[PDB]
């Protein structure tokens, strides 16, 4: 139906690349073939009243739009595309745009698929914290345990029992467990403290850093390096700080030498891995930072404020689990902005 | 399993491989060494005489055709062309022989129709195995008796 | 580990803070965690019942309650030793969790050891959508397996339909061969009929294992000779 | 209850097996269930099992005794190649015949006290 | 309405927040354009990655807390979104992709195309220990001249002169060229091998793509070897 | 679980049929009704396998080069064939149910047009359609596949399958039956399919195609005999070609913009 | 085929045959590349033709083939 307007460029386009090819090839030719016949026919040629006029105004337009003019100033997707002739067959880079138009219409033709388990939901589409059940739990595996020949017996009320060799965990109480820390976040994600997402297991980076953005917070995945809140002017004076609005937009203030030395202290941490990060656990009790964390069966529950019991080696797990708390926070972030305007 | 058009028979494996006098004598000619269970799909025989080594004679004609061009550019052979074809070839006719001679024949006694033809009108999509089951219900074992050639005795 | 003190009481240390003066700001966390008291008793719990098998846990059964001789015939007039040992420990000791399941599927791959070479994900989609009616043995969402006979042996049982456990599972078993012959069957039609149409396969599992052994098979020769001509020289000595 | 669901379970299908992993005897059969994880799954460690399997493992197949140890460590070698060795047998199309003429077991047959 | 000073980075805690930061910017876009194509030029070896040194690196991605295998981890996903196919890249990728590359670009080149003079001739300079070398070299019929004089006047030693000729021989040009050798300073071997040296890189005026083979044959290399005041 | 994709317009569809191809009866019988024969089927083969969560398209590309998976291919490229038959003659791809839109007039555009003539030798579109009638009549004995395709040349080309014969895949397009007698020139371009399938280093021995169909029409007997019978195959394919939805045909063209 | 030697006290020689190994019967003669390769007899493939396929109650299948030698 207005095929014609794109048809109109693609004429143009067409032209633009035959005007170009051709000039390339006269910046070849020798001077002294071109240049002297072409000033022999004006000398033997007489300027007329219309050929002035374009002798004049191609002046003019050469003199204000290449010589008076200023260099610089104080179809969008894939732009750079070279369309291949009509003739031709398809470029590497056209098929792949081919096979891409293809898979957004006709790839997904025959069938949907349902109840099927896509690892990735479960960072950026977590389950609110009221509609989580035991199977969803147990789905996520956050029922397995460690090996009862590492049995912390300090966890033994939270154990329901053993199988296979390894203790599982109730999850009953994992899910009140559970529900108890999602409000802790969403509180004070909606109070507007800092709250800092802490796991070093490899692969827990991509959760941990989603979490964070969600409730507008902080992480690491690398190394709690020890002394972070208790050796903080040691350690993190030097780097960045910066005021927020009750909107989290940044007031751009320029913040006084006082103001960026003072410690900036969490006001929760959430641990993926405790057993691993005694360092940081005890830095939060000598900070009084409360904390969250997966207490498996091999871990202390008391070093933490508000234990999940849950298996902390499976990234379904505590992918599974940290989504839910992120989405608390989310809420709880989104209820603050929320009042803000209204 | 047959998805589309096609048959499954009940056949008999004639055992006059020797193929000298074949089919010149109604009973020494017609005797059955055993029973099989054969597919065919659309427009398929159930015989095998007629139709087997098919592949192999076009495929020689291939060879042959690509062995004269060859000539013709003046090349020296290959490696692996005549140790591939000639695996192939063997292959080819290892896979048709019987057990004396490669004179391999089957006896129709019995066919049921797969083709959607059949039991899409009054079974529906869903009713291909009624309809198998209806079908092995309402076999006149009589006529495919009548079918079954003698017992090769040799044994 | 002791159990500590000065994780769960960061409200209370907090307040004494503010109370005081050292602290002059109320931290953000402060009311949230006032309203949501943590868990301070980290107790042992005793357990009185198995949640597999309902087995009750802590109950002693008094000679009042075994009138009739034992198998020895003799009968039994005194409590026994064990009967005066305390057994507090049971109580405490996470329950062993078992189920006459497991039973059955050691039978079922014992008695069809191949059925373990088919590959089994463990790795769960959402167990509370399962919606099975175990009537027949095939169901919509999951595989064909060994699970499948041991679910319809239960629901056998259960509905009262066999008594022995033994026939029921016979019943069962039979069931699958029929399903994983008709599978068979439909694998098998399904390739020659696409040869039958020009269907064309690059390598067959057949050849697959050539290759792969080929390629084992040739760093396997030069060690050989190698270890073959040190021998030679070694032994020379 | 959970000590139902636990029992359903697809850790629980697993009969137990604490046969050698290691075991340089005459093989016959399969004597450990191989275990499948997806693309997606492998990607993140995740195989369904009580802990991440290491990410050295590029394999999608495995077989395994323990889900832990006291060593902290899952005991399980990455090769899932019986299966390979059913499916090549499929290939060969060669039925399995009974040498002593028996009843095929996997028929219901009318038998008597012969 | 009410503020309060938090933590710029999401990084903050970690051992290097402003790495870990740029990280996380690059991570995001190779996410974004997984599915983007690489060069295929790749292959051909494009001679392009102007990446700010690991010094440079330092001013904006932590200074000391800056380690060697963080700044490699930078390169490893730089590279990897510049060799994205450039027909198929966006502006988002080639916007953060700038801020990383080295700022010598402010200024230009000082090279210009050599080419023949006048008279067809291409003159180079070449150097041998103390010796120098001013060679003409045109299209001819293998005359040579050096000093005005014949080759077997001014070199007396075979080896000298075949020194002068290797050149020519990995082009097999030997009769397609004169050559006009003005040479001062050192002794003959240092005067034979200014000559070879100066006689190299005036042949590759006359073809360019037989630079290649001229560095694989060792004759376009200044030899740096010189007498040593023992120390 | 694969289930069965919902149409627009599905009460239309399930009470007045397609018009001027199919009745209520016959478009139960291709979509309602066979569409969940195959999915349940498709889940079945696939349920408890890394196959479940793919979707059909990619599971018959990951499967077309596995000789004993050709059971779960069968099914998958049925499943998308199906519904690549069904989305070109729906009479609005559009959900006009609450907008009760009477007026589709979907006409050929101009880049198909000049597709048509480039690789037809100047050929109108009325007799491709002819010789797409034909080809289908001669070429499919009995089940199969009728698809007008697009090559990594832009030459639009007719490809006819037997059974359920993928167009993407040439070493899956079963497009001659050996069933019957075949040609040197046949057996020459299997042979040569045959060596190129052969030239790939993968392991998997899978070769790269770049086909992709425009326009399907399902030769099935579960699209036609209910409504034209026995013999009449060639009636119900000159009526979905001349009622063919062109809003999707189009689409499926590549325009590079 | 694996040994270059028949199987001590048995008639046959072993084969391995996808992932299962046989006892492969000759028709008459054993191919001269036996001799020839030797203990490297197995670098090399050869086409068979399977029999019968048995299974035993140890759980094993006895898988008997022929080695079919171009001819
Ligand atoms: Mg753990």
């Amino acid at each position: 139906p207005n095929n014609n307007d794109e048809v109109m460029l693609l004429q143009q386009k067409l032209l633009y690349d035959e005007i170009r090819s051709e000039l390339k090839s006269l910046s070849q030719v020798p001077e002294d073939e071109i240049l002297p016949e072409l000033k022999k026919s004006l000398e033997q040629d007489k300027l007329s009243d219309k050929e002035q006029q374009l002798e004049a105004e191609l002046s003019d337009f050469f003199r204000n739009y290449a010589l008076l003019n200023k260099l610089f100033d104080s179809t969008k997707p894939y732009p750079n595309l070279i369309p291949s002739a009509n003739d031709k067959p398809y470029s590497s880079q056209e098929l792949f745009l081919r096979q891409l138009n293809h898979s957004m219409r006709t790839a997904k033709l025959g069938a949907t698929i349902s109840k099927v388990y896509y690892p990735h939901k479960d960072i950026f589409y977590p389950p609110l914290p009221e509609n989580i059940t035991v199977e969803s739990l147990m789905s996520a595996g956050v029922h397995l345990g460690q090996s009862t020949s590492l049995w912390r017996s300090s966890t033994q009320s939270y154990i329901y029992g053993e199988y296979k060799g390894i203790h599982i965990i109730d999850l009953n109480q994992t899910l009140s467990y559970l529900k108890r820390a999602a409000k802790v976040v969403e509180g004070v994600s909606e109070s507007g403290g800092i709250i800092l997402f802490l796991g070093t297991r490899q692969g827990q980076k991509r959760g941990l850093e989603e979490a964070a953005k969600k409730t507008h917070g902080y992480y690491v995945s690398t190394r709690w390096i020890p002394g972070t809140l208790t050796n903080s002017t040691e350690i993190s004076g030097i780097w960045e700080k910066q005021e927020i609005d009750s909107n989290d937009n940044p007031t751009e203030r320029a913040l006084s030498p006082n103001e960026t030395s003072k410690q900036v202290k969490p006001d929760l941490l959430v641990v993926l891995n405790p057993t691993e990060n005694r360092n940081a656990l005890l830095e939060a009790i000598k900070s009084r930072v409360p904390t969250i964390a997966i207490i498996d069966t091999d871990s202390e529950p008391s070093l933490v404020t508000y234990p999940i019991p849950g298996n902390d080696d499976s990234l379904r797990s505590v992918n599974f689990l940290l989504g839910v708390l992120a989405r608390a926070g989310q809420r709880g972030l989104q209820n603050r902005l929320a009042r803000n305007n209204e | 399993a047959i998805s589309g058009d096609g048959f499954t028979w009940l056949v008999a494996r004639r055992q006059l491989d020797k193929r000298a006098m074949r089919n010149d004598m109604p009973n020494r000619d017609i005797e059955y060494d055993k029973l099989f269970i054969l597919n065919t799909y659309n427009a398929g025989t159930p015989f095998n005489f007629s139709t087997s080594g098919v592949m192999n004679e076009l495929n020689n004609q291939y060879t042959n055709m690509e062995k004269q061009r060859a000539k013709e550019a003046g090349n020296l052979e290959d490696s692996e062309m005549t140790a591939k074809q000639a695996k192939t070839k063997f292959i080819y006719e290892t896979q048709q022989k019987g057990f004396s001679g490669k004179e391999v024949s089957y006896i129709p006694l019995l066919a049921i129709d797969a083709s959607p033809k059949t039991w899409l009108t009054d079974y529906g999509v869903f009713g291909k195995r009624e309809y198998l089951e209806r079908v092995w219900d309402s076999i006149e074992w009589k006529i495919v008796e009548s079918r079954l050639p003698q017992r090769t005795k040799i044994q | 580990m002791k159990i500590q003190t000065n994780a769960v009481n960061v409200l209370q240390r907090t307040s004494a803070y503010l109370k005081s003066g050292l602290l002059k700001e109320t931290p953000a966390w402060y009311n949230v965690v006032a309203s949501i008291p943590p868990s301070t008793k980290f107790t042992r719990e005793p357990r009185f019942k198995n949640p597999s098998n309902g087995h009750i846990i802590g109950k002693l059964v008094d000679v009042t309650e075994q009138p009739h001789a034992n198998n020895k015939g003799l009968y039994k007039t005194r409590p026994n030793s064990s009967d005066k040992r305390v057994g507090v420990k049971r109580l405490y000791r996470p329950p062993k969790l078992t189920y006459v399941e497991d039973r059955l599927r050691s039978l079922f791959y014992k008695q069809h050891p191949w059925e373990l070479s088919r590959p089994k994900i463990l790795v769960e989609n959402e167990i509370g959508d399962e919606n099975y009616d175990w009537s027949h043995m095939l169901q919509i969402g999951r595989p064909l397996d060994g699970e499948s006979v041991i679910q319809r042996t239960m629901y056998l049982i259960k509905t009262k339909q066999y008594g022995d456990m033994v026939e029921a599972y016979d019943h069962a078993r039979y069931e699958f061969y029929a399903l994983r012959m008709q599978e068979e069957t439909e694998q098998q039609v399904a390739l020659e009929e696409a040869e039958m149409f020009g269907s064309l396969f690059g390598v067959s599992a057949i050849e697959h294992g050539i290759q792969k052994e080929q390629e084992v098979l040739d760093v396997w020769e030069k060690k050989v000779v190698e270890e073959t001509e040190l021998m030679a020289a070694r032994t020379s000595n | 209850t959970l000590a139902e669901l636990l029992g359903r379970s697809r850790i629980a299908q697993v009969a137990n097996n604490h046969k050698p992993l290691t075991y340089t005897g005459k093989k016959f059969h399969p004597t450990h269930q191989i275990i499948e994880t997806k693309p997606s799954t492998l990607y993140r460690q995740e195989w369904g099992l009580k802990s991440a399997i290491p990410s050295k493992i590029k394999s999608r197949y495995l077989v395994y005794n323990d889900l832990d140890t006291l060593e902290r460590i899952t005991t399980f070698e990455p090769r899932g190649g019986t299966q390979w060795n059913r499916l090549r047998f499929q290939e060969m199309g060669v039925p399995i015949v009974s040498n002593i003429g028996r009843q095929n077991p996997f028929f219901k047959y009318i038998s008597r006290p012969e | 309405l009410p503020r309060r000073i938090v933590p710029k980075l999401a990084t903050f805690y970690s051992a290097n927040p402003n790495h870990e930061d740029r990280i996380n910017r690059l991570e995001r876009l190779l996410r974004k354009y997984i599915k983007l194509p690489s060069q295929n030029n790749n292959e051909a070896q494009q001679t392009k990655a102007p990446w700010i040194s690991f010094d440079e690196y330092a001013l904006i991605g932590g200074g000391t807390k800056l380690k060697p295998t963080q700044y490699t981890q930078l390169l490893y996903m730089l590279n990897k979104l510049h060799n994205i196919d450039p027909q198929l890249t966006n502006d988002e990728i080639t916007s953060e992709l700038s801020q990383y590359y080295k700022k010598s670009s402010m200024l230009s080149n000082n090279i210009k195309i050599k080419t023949l003079d006048e008279f067809g001739r291409s003159i180079a300079v070449g150097k041998r220990k103390s010796s120098t070398a001013k060679v003409f070299v045109v299209r001819g019929t293998g005359e040579i001249l050096v000093n005005g004089r014949q080759l077997n006047d001014y070199f007396l030693k075979m080896k000298d002169r075949e020194s002068i000729m290797y050149p020519l021989q990995v082009i097999e040009s030997v009769g397609k060229y004169n050559i006009f050798a003005t040479t001062s300073g050192g002794g003959p071997t240092g005067q034979a091998e200014s000559i070879m040296h100066a006689i190299a890189k005036a042949l590759v005026v006359f073809n360019p793509l037989l630079k290649s083979r001229l560095h694989k044959a060792g004759v376009l290399t200044r030899d740096y070897r010189h007498v040593e005041r023992k120390k | 679980i694969h289930v069965v994709p919902k149409l627009p317009n599905s009460k239309a569809l399930l009470q007045n049929g397609v018009p001027n191809i199919l009745s209520s009866s016959g478009f139960k019988t291709v979509w309602f009704d066979y569409q969940r024969y195959l999915c349940d089927k498709l889940t079945l083969a696939t349920a408890g396998q890394s196959l479940e969560s793919y979707y059909p398209f990619h599971i018959l590309l990951k499967t077309a080069g596995n000789p004993l998976q050709s059971n779960i291919f069968n099914l998958a490229s049925s499943i998308h064939n199906n519904h690549l038959f069904v989305e070109n003659i729906l009479p609005s791809a559009v959900e006009h149910g609450t907008n009760s839109n009477a007026v589709v007039k979907t006409e050929p555009s101009r880049l198909f047009l000049s597709k048509i003539k480039d690789s037809f030798n100047g050929s109108d579109w009325e007799v491709v359609k002819e010789e797409m009638i034909y080809r289908a009549e001669n070429e499919v004995l009995g089940q199969g596949w009728l698809f007008l395709v697009e090559n990594n040349e832009k030459k639009l080309f007719i490809l006819t399958s037997n059974n359920n014969g993928t167009p993407y895949y040439f070493p899956r397009n079963q497009s001659f039956d050996l069933n019957s007698a075949i040609s040197i020139d046949e057996f020459a371009t299997l042979k040569q399919m045959k060596e190129l399938i052969g030239k790939s280093t993968k392991l998997n021995g899978k070769v790269q195609d770049w086909t992709m169909p425009i326009i399907c029409v399902n030769l099935w007997d579960h699209a036609y005999l209910h409504d034209y019978g026995v013999g009449n195959r060639s009636k119900y394919v000159k009526n979905v070609l001349d009622n063919l939805n062109w809003s999707v045909v189009n689409n499926r063209i590549f325009s590079g913009i | 085929i694996l040994n270059v030697v028949k199987e001590n006290n048995d008639n046959k020689w072993l084969a391995a045959i996808g992932g299962f190994v046989a006892d492969v019967v000759f028709f008459q003669s054993p191919p001269s590349s036996f001799n020839s390769m030797g203990d490297f007899i197995r670098m090399k493939t050869f086409l068979f033709e399977i029999l019968e396929a048995s299974m035993e109650k140890n759980g094993s299948v006895s898988m008997h083939a022929r080695l079919l030698e171009p001819q």
